[PDB]
């Protein structure tokens, strides 16, 4: 084997500006080589070499440039890109943003060092998601369902209970069961969460007793802004190792993706890169791809990576660059409405903008019922007509609702009342909920229904 | 009859017209400041980089 | 050693500073102009100088400090007045005599020649001590005893302990050796503003911030070590709430922090605090300044000092919490701080973000706000303090859409929402119940039920009544009070009584200047229980309204009672009134 | 053979297209028809999943050959294409039964693949279709998310510090996009017999 070499330690640091540390007289640099910077005080922090030109090197330190002296700090070039020591033993533990074990436990004994930002899967070898998931919440499963390998985020403005919904989903996560070793292992990324939210996550996960199959990658808002960018990379790399290289299906969760967007914006503004819309970097689409575009099923392996991000519209606007690019990339949306929260509904899922682009394959005959697609389409389409009827009633009066419009208004009322609402710990099965969905569709006459054929639901029978 | 007509007009103005205009004002503000102002700084920043 | 080379406005380039460190404060020129290092390109440095740089001379000396922007803590920190960059305004004025702030003042933050009474703990001359150990306490003044904590990042076996007596900060009150080398510590601790203070464990907040106002105490409670937000731009509500916090809040200390507001406004507030006086629960009369510290940086002050004032204040609050005291910070105008940050960013030509603020504004605001919380102390003996921030916001025109407002609402747990409409309608509390909220109620429910298990149910019923108040409002608006049912009329009347009797305070009146939580709880019980007892009887609304005149008067007076009688007497009176109202509602049914 | 990917394939003489593109969709072929040789463009804002129309058109067009060259698109769409095109089938006038995968090629690179390859994807797609046209067929393509090949442009213009024209895109964006789109059209090919193949560019532009 090629003989090893001890990393060269330099002291030629010849410039500091912003978060970027300049070096000179570097002997044979390497792009994206991880360099750990030791200050004169002796404290150490990591960093990446962003731009390599000639014998120079423009390093981006992690813990901040503060305290770096141009004649007393030393930089050591490890000569290798960032690598996360993934291992099967990493399950049931908590790690910092960069991966420091923070559960008062010994560090990870790596089964293999794996580089973050792993290469893409050859789409010829890529396959298609073909199985539903039993998260434990009615409205997500019944309409705009989630497939074992499908990516889909949660759109929810600030202050909404989306964190509680994520915690409930993670604690109640399970297969359809229509096995425990390959059962759902949950990788729980936490980008830029509050300390109270962090303690809540830790306590809730420890309480459900599923610590044996859940990994927390916590990154608080106190941690450096650049260190938040590598947290999703590490989480997804560990998920890739667990799923493809070990077998068990992984249900990747990342909270506050808007925090990741803000971290990207801060890092880009630091280096003065070309800005896209709203001052975000012009390559944000590619970065959000490299984060999201890993969920899927690989042909030769029995693993599967399901992605459930959690975004937050900053101004409660769907047109914001982060949610817009996500919706471009994320293959569907599960939407949460503040207006429904104003009505004191615990799971404020609004179904009008919520669609799963892979639902057309999750449904079928192996699972669910043969009337799933048509019933979902009707409860998706008649809601818009009910909203239009409500608007007409608001702008004209109660007399505007004719013998047909009043039916749509009553449909909307009952749909928002009974169907959407669910218990904080209710595992409402599909058929029991689909019966009430059929009742809601049957509030309207069985002949005015245009899109659905009568025979489709007629195959199913009440009681 | 007159009260019904006036109430219809008032409700239409409150619901449709004002809520139509205000998003238009927000979009116009975003298009100017969010793009033109950002571009102007970026253009000048690139020019200063060229000079340096 | 070190000479300037290029002076382009605020920006300054100084050669011969190879050993300089990033963000290390430096003294520039003979006038001792103070500025922070930004870029260390080459063997040269780059400094932005806070005060005006007009009149600098090339090759004028530059003197390093080997320390970032730091604050000298210790005895004498309370009471005084300090600038943004930790400059004692009072002593500067006394020493210079004139009024203007000299360009290049060098007065130390705390007088190092003044004497304070010192006495050590029972520690021995050869014992072992570590960082955060409380080895002595000092009577800086009466009733504000100051503990002397051994500085963090310092530990070792005890070598020398100063016996009790009269001493000054320049004296070496403590000396100890970890290794064979020995270090001697004085009573002055320096700590960078940017670096937070070391903590042992971030506890869960479990005690409400009793502000003395019923609306904040019961409707939208705030917990010790919890963030708070105020949309304060007019109506003097910010002044009112600040005075309430200074006088009646549970906090053992208050650290007001004013940045970039109107100079005359800061003059008014800094003349108001000395006039403010608070009585002790033991019957003693004190001055709020004896427990108050004030950091005021007006608009005329340098922009960098305006940005650093907030961090200075939060570091002072953390130092106070280091000895387990409960201390409350009050950021006067976070909007002004954000504008100062924007000006600094424009000076640095950083790439603009949303609405012109730099992209790190939200991140820096979150980093600042994350320092609040109930925290276990570092080092023994065991004790626990808290730091709560009640930093206000000034949205432009009241539109809660500016990035400062959005970030603050995203980070702050409890938002109280002062409304100018209530101020126009002559509302002393001015708290809009329709927009305020308290996200910490779920965590505070433990204490809420421990004090009274029915109090939380009463609060939920009051929230439901407030929610139905607007419903009845448009009901009256569209058809009038005639269409209201007897139960609906009773609910509307009870909501109006709650709004005009308990949800509103009288402040200026001696009887309603301070509202104890006991009186608040009894008033809430006497209101909600009466509301229900009248509700289930549906009885003609007119008949019960006529026959409950005495009950209505009792409910109204349930807040007119002064706190002079104390909790045992007022609680008994409120209980008797509630029993009488219940008897009148039940017997007449 | 071999051919430079930026130099268009030579022809005898381009000529007007006068045969409609039978997409099999009511809206596409009834109100807003497209001709066999013309250029189309579908905005399909976020959430619309415009690639469903793309796949339907590729499945059911009268075009002899389809080159789905989706650039910057999600990999699951390519998995769907590779899974369904063989199992899906079409019939020819001879009466036999055959799959559509026998005539469809994918030059697609996903979004997680390196950025700079996207322009190469687009150009290789158009050159392959040009070759199939010179064969004489009525070949067609549809480049999913051509707007991704504007992010590819600006993420390079930024490294070169070229002068930003509009929203960060370089000045030549319109020029290059025209140089790409202007390669469609019915044309009498070079040499006998008198092949008259065409090529269709059904682009997709995703706006922010």
């Amino acid at each position: 084997e090629g003989t090893l070499e001890v990393a060269m330690e330099y002291r030629t640091v010849t410039g500091v500006a912003g978060p970027l540390v300049i070096l000179d007289k570097v002997k044979g640099p390497k792009y994206y080589e991880i360099v750990n910077i030791r200050l004169g005080d002796g404290t150490m922090r990591r960093g990446q070499v962003l731009e390599v030109d000639g014998e120079k090197a423009v390093v981006q330190v992690f813990e901040g440039t503060s305290g770096i002296d141009n004649k007393f700090t030393t930089v050591q070039f490890t000569g290798e890109v960032l690598k996360t020591p993934v291992s099967l033993d990493m399950l049931g533990r908590i790690f910092n943003g960069s991966g420091k074990p923070i559960d008062n436990g010994p560090p990870i004994l790596p089964e293999a060092y794996l580089d973050i930002s792993g290469s893409s899967i050859n789409p010829s070898e890529r396959t298609y998601p073909e199985e539903m998931i039993q998260t434990g919440i009615s409205t997500i499963d019944v309409m705009n369902s989630i497939a074992r390998g499908q990516k889909i985020p949660l759109f929810s403005a600030a202050g909404l209970p989306h964190n509680e919904i994520a915690a409930q989903i993670c604690r109640q996560a399970g297969l359809v069961k229509r096995g425990e070793e390959d059962n759902f292992a949950i990788v729980f990324a936490a980008m830029g969460v509050n300390m109270e939210t962090a303690q809540f996550f830790k306590r809730d996960f420890e309480e459900n007793g599923s610590m044996e199959r859940v990994t927390l990658f916590l990154n608080l808002a106190n941690d450096p802004t650049i260190e938040r960018i590598i947290t999703p990379r590490i989480a997804l790399t560990t998920a890739e190792y667990l799923a493809y290289e070990c077998g068990k299906h992984v249900l990747v969760i990342l909270t506050d993706m808007s925090s990741y967007a803000d971290a990207l914006r801060e890092v880009s503004a630091a280096r003065e890169e070309v800005p896209g819309r709203r001052g975000y970097p012009g390559y944000m689409y590619t970065d959000l791809a490299q984060i999201y575009e890993r969920a899927g099923r690989i042909e030769g392996r029995k693993g599967s990576i399901t992605q459930i991000p959690i975004l937050t519209m900053p101004n409660d606007d769907i047109t914001h660059p982060t949610p817009d690019l996500t919706g471009y990339i994320t293959e569907g949306q599960i939407y949460i409405d503040r207006q429904l929260q104003n009505r004191q509904i615990y799971p404020p899922i609004n179904v009008l903008p919520s669609l799963s682009r892979l639902m057309k394959s999750a449904i079928g005959e192996g699972m669910t019922r043969r009337d799933h697609s048509d019933v979902s389409n009707q409860l998706y389409a008649n809601y818009a007509i009910g909203k239009d009827v409500q608007a007409m009633k608001a702008v004209v009066g109660e007399e505007a609702l004719s013998s047909e419009d009043l039916l749509y208004l009553e449909f909307l009322d009952k749909f928002e009342r009974k169907f959407v609402a669910q218990g904080a710990y209710d595992s409402r099965n599909i058929f029991q909920s689909l019966d009430l969905a059929w009742t809601l569709l049957r509030i309207f006459p069985r002949e005015l229904l245009h899109r659905i054929p009568g025979k489709t639901l007629d195959q199913y029978y009440s009681r | 009859l007159t009260l019904d007509e006036a109430i219809k007009t008032t409700n239409r103005r409150v619901n449709a017209l004002e809520n139509v205009v205000k998003p238009r004002l927000e979009n116009t503000i975003t298009y100017i400041k969010g793009e033109l102002d950002e571009l102007e700084r970026e253009d000048f920043f690139r020019l200063k980089k060229i000079q340096g | 050693y070190g000479y300037v080379r290029k002076v382009s406005g605020p920006v300054v380039i100084a050669d011969g500073m190879n050993g300089a460190a990033m963000y290390e404060l430096v003294r520039v020129g003979h006038d001792n102009l103070i500025g922070e290092i930004i870029r260390l390109e080459g063997d040269s440095a780059t400094i932005q100088v806070y005060e005006e740089t007009a009149g600098l001379m090339v090759n004028d000396p530059v003197l390093r400090t080997h320390k970032p922007l730091s604050v000298e803590l210790g005895p004498g920190i309370l009471g005084n007045i300090f600038d943004g960059i930790q400059r004692p305004l009072k002593t500067i004025a006394i020493r210079s005599g004139d009024v203007y702030i000299p360009r290049g003042v060098s007065v130390p933050a705390l007088d190092k020649d003044t004497l304070w009474e010192f006495q050590p703990k029972k520690i021995g001359e050869g014992d072992l001590l570590t960082g955060g150990d409380l080895y002595a306490t000092v009577f800086e003044n009466s009733l504000m005893q100051h503990h002397v904590a051994l500085p963090p990042d310092a530990m070792g076996k005890v070598t020398y302990v100063a016996p009790a007596g009269q001493y000054s900060l320049k004296d070496t009150v403590l000396e100890l050796e970890f290794q064979g080398v020995k270090k001697s510590f004085t009573m002055l601790q320096a700590w960078p503003v940017r670096t937070p203070r070391p903590v042992s464990s971030k506890l869960a907040a479990d005690t409400p911030l009793l502000t003395g106002q019923r609306v904040l105490d019961a409707l939208f409670p705030s917990v010790l070590g919890g963030t708070c937000a105020i949309p304060g731009a007019f109506g003097c509500g910010k002044t009112v709430i600040s005075q309430a916090l200074s006088k009646y809040s549970n906090s053992d200390t208050v650290v007001y922090v004013g940045c970039g507001e109107r100079g005359n406004e800061m003059a008014e507030v800094l003349m108001d605090f000395p006039q403010l006086t608070m009585t002790l629960p033991d019957g003693r009369e004190e001055s709020v300044m004896k427990r108050t510290t004030l950091v005021a940086n007006t608009s005329n002050m340098p922009v960098a000092a305006r940005e650093a004032s907030i961090y200075t204040g939060i570091t002072i609050a953390e130092y106070f919490r280091d000895m387990g005291y409960n201390v409350s910070m009050m950021a006067d105008s976070t909007s002004r701080w954000a504008e100062a940050l924007r000006e600094i960013s424009g000076r640095l030509a950083e790439m603009p973000a949303d609405s012109g603020y730099p992209a790190y504004l939200a991140a820096r605001l979150a980093s600042f706000y994350e320092r609040a919380g109930k925290v276990k102390c570092l080092g023994g003996p065991e004790r626990t303090g808290s730091v709560t921030i009640v930093g206000a916001v000034s949205p432009p025109g009241g539109d809660f859409s500016d990035p400062v407002t959005s970030a603050t609402l995203s980070i702050v747990q409890v938002f109280w929402g002062l409304d100018k409409k209530l101020a126009q309608r002559k509302h002393f509390p001015s708290v809009n119940w329709l927009i305020s909220y308290s996200k910490y109620s779920t965590a505070l429910e433990s204490f809420y039920e421990q004090f009274d298990p029915d109090f939380i149910n009463i609060r939920t019923k009051a929230r439901e009544v407030l929610q139905r108040e607007d419903d009845l409002n448009e009901i009256v608006q569209l058809v009038g009070k005639d269409a209201l049912a007897e139960g609906d009329k009773i609910t509307l009347e009870t909501a109006k009584l709650l709004r005009e009797d308990y949800l509103a305070q009288n402040a200026f009146t001696p009887y309603d200047k301070f509202c104890p939580f006991y009186k608040s709880v009894w008033m809430m019980r006497n209101i909600i229980h009466f509301y229900n007892l009248a509700n289930q009887a549906v009885i003609t609304y007119t008949l019960i309204k006529h026959r409950l005149g005495d009950l209505f008067y009792r409910l109204v007076s349930q807040k007119f009672e002064d706190p002079a009688e104390g909790e045992p007497a007022l609680v008994a009176k409120f209980k008797k009134l509630h029993e009488d109202l219940t008897a009148g509602f039940r017997a007449l049914e």
